[PDB]
DNA sequence: CTCGTGCCTGGTGTCTTGAATCC
DNA sequence: GGATTACACCCAAGACACCAGGCACGAG
RNA sequence: CCUGGUGUCUUGGGUG
């Protein structure tokens, strides 16, 4: 199980490969990359695991800034930060990075 | 702005549960299953979320606005403690328990796995991905001489000896800098790579023996 | 034998808690009888 | 040298064999004490005196 | 066969598909005692070799195991473990060879077996005395207790023979005190007693005079009916047969708001099972254990009307020696459900990586092996962990200092009462002992008079089935259940087949 | 004499638990519930028999 | 939860025969040797 | 030569529900 | 609701579990 | 060239 950066999502690894991030993949295009790239913007190494059931009325999910996302397990804390690149790419984009790491 | 989303009495309640230590991340996959197969049926899981934090051995936290829900939830799951134990949390206590939280080159950590373990290491410098940190450490070697490792059979430390190396069994690389038995030793200390998870970087206290050395 | 071997447990205990309650009483130089504190327990030893 | 051994030599009267028996002959120890506090905390070094 | 299929469920919706992932447990097979090398190697053990080596004798048990996979939209012989082989049995390499090849086997022809080999030591079982199980036994309470007679039954099913639970009926109020002299009963999972008339009426049976005449067959007996008297004023009020459910529901152990709409649905399954499961637990068999019911409190008051001795506790028709046989299948089946659990808990991770699990990957042999072996080499009958309120001393080092000793170790049996409880009865030598204990063969000291030796003539009931009984009995005469009238039999006898209560027949004399 | 007796009973409405006060009158067979949180009461006949959680019992399934 | 563990451990540490709680146990399952059990009975330091 | 799987060693942490008399 | 339940002595017979991480070997 | 450490906790079976 990783789980996404952008997102904060937490997936098994191989699901990031074979149809990306759920909710980041139209600017991150992890299903179209290497196990490089899938691995500089998700992490083997989190914690806080959260069931998200309901994103658009939980507070939970709020404050954690998943309430836009799909139902789902996501990771309070994310450890790692995304690429400088990748950070510029987003930007290019109009997407705002805000690190999950703490 | 973070201070915009703050709870109000207009958010659901919070309650926690006791649940068998290490089972808590399972009982938050349950809830999750449970919650979504009964999306949309006229009998819905009625809680939010549920969450469970490293920190807070043995307790999980679910989100609900009736404690029908708790029980709910809970439901027949072999991980909960029966006893009609959950607890309700304050509103004023929900951002805390949501909380996500160093290391730096010239500065020392302690190794927490392999023969250097215990030892305590100079960070030298960290991988571009940020992952693992090369580290400079007094080596614990033999020189190959009883060749034909563990912690509880190591050997002592003692800084890398390249004319030892050279007269007992060496690569050299550059000025004060060996590769022996593929491993990097320069003015002899080791620099190996080491997960950043396989080093402590808190708490550290310097022994007599390190306030002796360094 | 099941009697002796059960009721010699009995008196063992009864033997046990007598000399507790007795060791400490000695006959002293004024031919009072008396325990530790220095109470009396009897004028005269044994009344002669 | 049991509990009904000891009650035996009492009723003999032999104090003085008592005290050595349980003392000389098996575990005696000397410790030191503060007069004034009356606790075992004296730290006591013979050849510094 | 007890627990003989394990079930799992989800309703995959992640298209609704329920996927049970099931397994069943088929044939045994066994295996002759074999010795396998850290080489691989393997070879038939014989003992001298066992013993000298330190090893244990034991033999591979095998197990067939069949999956299933059923799905809707809306294996082979695996290894359990290995279990210690009796020498001289029929499933110990001995057994066969004949008089030449013994000696070659370093085996000596006097020796007559009946013992394990666990790590080299010789461990014979030794016969653990018990009370009988599905009978009635009365007896008298001390002077300082509102109760002063006490019917008590363990019941234990026939299949197996495990225990299941225990059962008392307490006679309140004592000679001029306790004013109103009710009858209460105790349930298992039920926090308190509840009385006689109530248990009647929540089993389906709800007016009076019918209660009366499943208990009292002699309408006359007016000290009897007198003191059932304040049993009926008592539980008047409760006069419907879901009220008294519902009643017993609200103490039962469970958990605060069911509803009485389940409420009583709970209750009726502490009815079916668990109180006196030993007559029956299929549906709608309500009658028998009604008609049983009545039969206790027709003894119970019995006793306390002076008509009958209470009874003797040590009476050796009311005992049992549990052998080598059912000793070993109560810990075997406390061991293989612990089996079982481990594959459950592990079909649950390794079905959420959607991997075909190899079968001999899920069955780890070290929790049968080693359980067998820790509490035959102890003595310590339990899990492990729980080595204390677990009975010490079932397996000793079979003393062999000379040949009559060993025959007496092989014949012993042991009351388990303690060294707590001082008095005389477990411990004298009573009458019903002739010819089936040795009145003499008995240990100084502390285990004086508990621990016994079978005389010479002595056998143990191997145990045999009770349905071709039943068929006999049937076919020549008896008369069932639903037949019987205390007035139309007012001299008829009852018939028991292992403590149940199965019928009547009119003229017991010829049959 | 009339029994005033605390439970460790939840109350179905304030969810306050350990705070529902049981007050049985045997002599005309009317027992009592209490809430000594949100004050609330609730009202069902009782037999000889009964206790605490008869009446608490019934209270269950009056509302629902 | 944590500071009445911190109560739990120095009281079984002095005496682990409270009544009405369970005992503190070894990973080996016995109970742990506390100091009030080292001074009592026939093998304590009194008695023996 | 690289990746994956299996085995061994080290470190951290518990839980399905199941003998009798006296003061 | 616990505490009480003879004395001394001999001798034979036993010992943590599970999970995660790292290293080595084999196969592609 | 003097000093010189080998376990415990139980359980079971026995002796007077
Ligand atoms: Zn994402
Ligand atoms: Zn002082
Ligand atoms: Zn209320």
């Amino acid at each position: 199980e990783r789980a996404c950066m952008l997102c904060g999502i937490v997936l098994p690894g191989r699901v990031f490969m074979q149809n990306g991030c759920p909710n980041c993949d139209s600017v991150l295009n992890l299903r179209d990359s290497d196990q490089a790239t899938v691995n500089e913007c998700t992490s083997s190494s989190f914690e806080g695991l959260v069931a998200v059931g309901d994103n658009e009325h939980s507070w939970v999910a709020k404050w954690l800034r998943v309430d836009r996302f799909q139902p789902g397990l996501y990771a309070v804390r994310v450890d790692g930060r995304l690429p400088s690149d990748i950070v510029a790419a987003l930007e290019q984009y109009g997407v705002y990075y805000r690190p999950r790491d703490g | 702005p973070q201070r915009l989303l703050i709870p109000t009495v207009d958010d659901p309640g919070i309650w926690g549960v006791k649940v068998r230590l290490g089972k808590e991340k399972d009982v938050v996959r349950q809830i999750l299953k449970k919650k979504l197969a009964r999306e949309g049926t006229k009998n819905p899981l009625e809680i939010y979320s549920a969450f469970q934090r490293d920190s807070f051995k043995g307790h999980v936290y679910i989100e609900a606005r009736k404690a029908e829900a708790i029980n709910d939830a809970l439901k027949g799951n072999v991980n909960v403690f029966s006893n009609n134990s959950k607890f309700l949390v304050g509103i004023v206590e929900y951002k805390d328990l949501l909380r996500p939280v160093k290391l730096t080159r010239g500065s020392y950590v302690r190794v927490k796995n392999g023969k250097f373990k215990g030892d305590l290491a100079q960070v030298d410098e960290v991988l571009e991905n940020g992952l693992e940190a090369r580290l400079k450490l007094v080596p614990r070697l033999d020189y190959g001489k009883d060749l034909s490792y563990t912690s509880k059979f190591r050997p002592a430390q003692r800084l890398f000896s390249e004319a030892e190396a050279r007269v007992h069994e060496i690569r050299r690389d550059r000025d004060g800098f060996v590769t022996y038995g593929g491993e990097e030793y320069y003015e002899g200390f080791l620099y190996k790579t080491f997960r950043l998870q396989n080093l402590i970087v808190n708490s550290i206290n310097p022994t007599l023996n390190e306030l002796s050395l360094f | 034998l099941i009697d002796t071997a059960v009721k010699t447990a009995e008196t063992g205990y009864i033997q046990r808690r007598l000399v507790k309650a007795l060791e400490d009483i000695m006959v002293h130089y004024d031919g009072t009888t008396r325990n530790s504190l220095g109470d009396i327990i009897q004028f005269l030893y044994g009344e002669d | 040298f049991g509990e009904m051994e000891r009650d035996c030599m009492i009723a003999h009267g032999a104090a003085g064999f008592l005290k050595e028996r349980l003392m000389e002959a098996s575990d005696a120890f000397r410790v030191h004490v503060c007069g004034i506090c009356g606790l075992m905390s004296v730290i006591a070094n013979l050849k510094k005196n | 066969w007890e627990e003989p299929r394990l079930i799992l469920d989800q309703p995959a919706q992640h298209d609704n598909i329920n996927k049970r992932y099931e397994i069943r447990f088929g044939k045994i097979y066994l295996s002759r005692p074999t010795m396998t090398e850290a080489d691989g190697t393997t070879h038939a053990m014989f003992p001298q070799e066992a013993r000298l080596r330190n090893l244990t004798y034991s033999s591979p048990v095998y197990l067939d195991m069949e999956k299933s996979m059923f799905t809707s939209i809306d294996g082979n012989k695996v290894h359990i473990g290995k279990v210690p082989i009796m020498l001289r049995s029929k499933f110990c390499s001995l057994r066969t060879l004949d008089e030449v090849d013994l000696y070659k086997m370093k085996e000596c022809p006097y020796d007559m077996g009946g013992y394990f080999v666990i790590n080299g030591s010789e461990k014979v079982l030794i016969a653990q005395e018990r009370s009988a199980a599905n009978i009635v036994q009365v007896f008298k309470k001390a002077a300082p207790s509102p109760i002063s007679h006490v019917a008590e039954i363990r019941s234990a099913l026939e299949k197996g023979s495990r225990l299941i639970s225990t059962m008392q009926i307490k006679l309140y109020g004592r000679e001029d005190k306790g004013t109103g002299r009710t009858i209460k009963a105790t349930l298992p999972y039920v926090k308190q007693d509840i009385p006689i008339v109530i248990v009647f009426r929540a089993l389906g049976v709800v007016p009076d005079g019918e209660i009366l005449q499943h208990i009292c067959y002699d309408e006359n007996d007016w000290q009897m009916l007198e003191m059932l008297k304040p049993c009926i004023e008592e539980g008047f009020v409760i006069q419907d047969k879901e009220v008294a459910l519902d009643f017993i529901g609200r103490r039962g152990s469970a958990a605060l708001g069911i509803r009485r709409e389940k409420r009583i649905q709970y209750a009726k399954d502490i009815l079916q099972k668990e109180l006196l499961p030993h007559i029956t637990q299929e549906e709608g068999f309500e009658t028998r254990k009604t008609f049983f019911l009545g039969y206790m409190v027709n003894r119970l008051l019995l006793c306390a009307l002076e008509r009958k001795d209470q009874d003797d506790r040590d009476h050796f028709g009311k005992k049992r020696l549990d052998l080598a046989g059912p000793l070993l299948a109560n810990l075997f089946r406390i061991l293989f459900r612990k089996l079982t659990r481990e594959i459950y808990r592990y079909m649950q991770r390794c079905i959420e990586t959607d991997r075909d699990f190899n079968l001999n990957l899920a069955v780890k042999s070290t929790t049968i092996t080693s359980g067998l072996k820790y509490s035959l080499a102890t003595g310590n009958w339990g899990e492990q962990k729980k080595a204390m309120s677990s009975r010490a001393g079932v397996s000793q080092v079979l003393n062999r200092y000379t040949y009559s000793s060993t025959l007496s170790h092989l014949r012993r049996t042991n009351t388990p009462i303690g060294r707590d409880g001082k008095l005389a009865k477990p411990r004298q030598l009573h009458n019903t002992h002739w010819g089936l204990v040795c009145p003499a063969e008995t240990p100084e000291g502390q285990a004086c008079g508990l621990v016994k030796n079978l005389s010479l003539l002595s056998g143990i009931s191997i145990g045999s089935p009770s349905e071709p009984i039943i068929n006999f009995l049937e076919e020549w005469g008896m008369e069932p259940l639903e037949d019987y009238d205390p007035a139309q039999h007012t001299k008829s006898t009852r018939i028991f087949v292992n403590g149940v209560w199965t019928g009547i027949h009119r003229d017991p004399s010829m049959l | 004499i009339k029994q005033k007796l605390e439970t460790q009973f939840t109350c179905l409405f304030c969810n306050h638990d350990n705070s529902v006060v049981c007050t049985l009158d045997k002599k005309n067979s009317i027992g009592l519930l209490e809430c000594k949180k949100c004050n609330l009461s609730f009202q069902a006949p009782i037999n000889s028999l009964s206790q605490p959680i008869d009446i608490y019992s019934d209270w269950i399934d009056a509302c629902e | 939860e944590v500071e009445q563990l911190l109560q739990f451990h120095v009281a079984t540490y002095m005496d682990n025969d409270i009544a009405g709680q369970p005992q503190a146990l070894q990973k080996s399952g016995r109970p742990v040797k506390a100091i009030r059990a080292r001074l009592k009975g026939k093998e304590g330091r009194l008695r023996g």
